[PDB]
């Protein structure tokens, strides 16, 4: 229950993705858990909200995240990948323009068992979630839903 | 099949990271089933 970045593993043991924990929720993509429920040691994490478009989903409560790139400055990927120690990878996001608005990209590749890592921006706030994007090399939205 | 999470650190910024990748503008379009794609 402490907050943090997590990594999301299955039963060997396989790392399927990685999501957050802040304020009691935990919040990860929906491509990784599908709405399934979690374990957390001895305790359980039954799915509260979801979204297959937005590709999110929210455990133990509502979606917690509510902070947005401000369009002009470099971020941080908190990348977690199978196997390697949390790191952090600084870049300036590209840009998603959509009919309905512009989206944060970042043009960084990592395996797919880090979908879910947080990107941060300079006061450590999580602005969205890596993992669900396009190819032009892979290039993610930055994700964030709605607190 | 159980799925269970397993900490892995704090959410922080750190100071001395790599610094890598581009910042490409891009035209797309999101689907009904969350899928992105380009657009021209």
């Amino acid at each position: 229950t402490t907050d943090g970045v997590y990594r999301v593993m299955t039963r060997g043991s396989t790392q399927v993705g990685v999501g957050v924990m802040q304020e009691g929720v935990f919040h990860t993509m929906w491509h990784v858990t599908k709405g399934a429920a979690l374990r957390s040691g001895e305790g359980r994490l039954d799915p509260y909200w979801g979204d297959v478009k937005q590709d999110l989903v929210s455990y133990c409560g509502p979606w917690k995240l509510d902070a947005a790139w401000d369009g002009l400055s470099e971020v941080q990927l908190l990348a977690v990948p199978p196997g390697e120690r949390a790191k952090n990878i600084q870049t300036l996001p590209g840009i998603f323009k959509t009919k309905d608005g512009d989206i944060g990209a970042v043009a960084l590749d990592y395996p797919a068992g880090t979908s879910g890592s947080p990107i941060l921006d300079k006061s450590g706030r999580v602005i969205g979630l890596y993992g669900n994007g396009v190819v032009i090399s892979y290039v993610s939205a930055i994700t964030q839903g709605k607190r | 099949v159980d799925m269970y999470i397993e900490r892995a650190g704090d959410i922080t910024w750190e100071k001395d990271a790599e610094v890598t990748g581009n910042s490409p503008r891009l035209d797309v379009a999101l689907d009904e089933s969350g899928d992105f794609s380009l657009v021209e």
